[PDB]
């Protein structure tokens, strides 16, 4: 199963399908020898696997990192910890990417679910993939292919003396 | 540049402070490589006089390993003798001079300036 956080849906609504002329359509009859030739073996080998699986049930753990000091509080040339700062900034980018991509996973997943008017249901999945994706270009774009925290660090230096001065020329 | 070193005391192989550091090992990979090189000397006189070129004049080859490595094990404790002189002049004179070798500060990276290119 997944988490329903995560990756929301909303129930289901079905209408009732009633017949309106005499004539039979074959969609039930089909429905009916798909529920007997092919789910009930289907449904057999899963209980087998499964009461062969449930013999042996042994459990793995996710891996979880204590939080280390970061690049700011790094001596300069002194590799024994900005070692540790990167090996966790670069953590976060692959985790920050991954976010990302499940933003966009809901994106595509309510414009696919929402119909032919999903221009103004999916409001809010737009502006969360919108708010993500400024959020990813303020934080990791036009690094370069050599990224590195120190980078990254000066980028964000260059972005609040950018932001001081429009704060101070327009105060 | 350590003839300064050999100024007063000259044509001494291994000096009295050499015999204080630690001697190479027998299983020091160079000397391997070493008689290794003895042993390619060997192949090469069998080689070369139109002998067999493994199994003739064994006494040869051994003669040849044995020279070589001997000559290497004296000459690697020449070279870290040599090597931990020129460390303790090092370390003599940095404990000597203070005031021509000051000390730094390493700085943070949270006030240092870096200027960032963007690359696109």
């Amino acid at each position: 199963s997944w988490d329903k956080d995560v990756y929301p849906e909303p129930p289901r609504r079905t209408p009732a399908p009633s017949p309106q002329t005499s004539l039979p359509n074959p969609i039930t009859y089909l429905t009916k020898a798909f529920d007997l030739l092919v789910d009930r073996p289907v449904t057999l080998v899963r209980e087998f696997i499964e009461r062969q699986h449930a013999k042996n049930k042994y459990y793995y753990y996710h891996r979880e990192f204590r939080r280390v000091p970061d690049i700011t509080e790094c001596h300069e040339k002194d590799v024994l910890c900005m070692f540790e700062a990167e090996m966790q900034w670069k953590r976060d980018y692959k985790v920050d990417q991954e976010i990302v991509n499940i933003i966009q996973e809901r994106l595509k997943a309510c414009q696919q679910r929402e119909g032919e008017s999903h221009r103004q249901n999916c409001a809010k999945e737009l502006q969360q993939f919108t708010q993500v994706v400024k959020a990813y270009q303020d934080r990791y774009h036009d690094l370069g292919a050599h990224y590195s925290a120190r980078k990254c660090l000066a980028k964000q230096k260059q972005r609040m003396l950018a932001e001081r001065k429009a704060t101070k020329e327009a105060a | 540049m350590m003839t300064g070193r050999q100024a007063r005391a000259p044509l001494q192989f291994l000096p009295d402070e050499a015999r204080s550091l630690p001697p190479p090992k027998l299983t020091d990979p160079r000397l391997a490589y070493i008689g290794f090189l003895g042993y390619c000397s060997g192949l090469i006189d069998n080689a070369i006089r139109r002998r067999p070129v493994l199994s003739a004049g064994l006494h040869r080859q051994f003669l040849y390993i044995t020279s070589f490595v001997f000559v290497g094990y004296y000459l690697l404790k020449r070279q870290d003798y040599m090597y931990a002189v020129r460390d303790h002049d090092m370390f003599s004179y940095i404990k000597s001079h203070p005031e021509d070798f000051p000390e730094k500060d390493k700085k943070t990276y949270r006030e240092v300036f870096e200027e960032f290119h963007p690359v696109r």
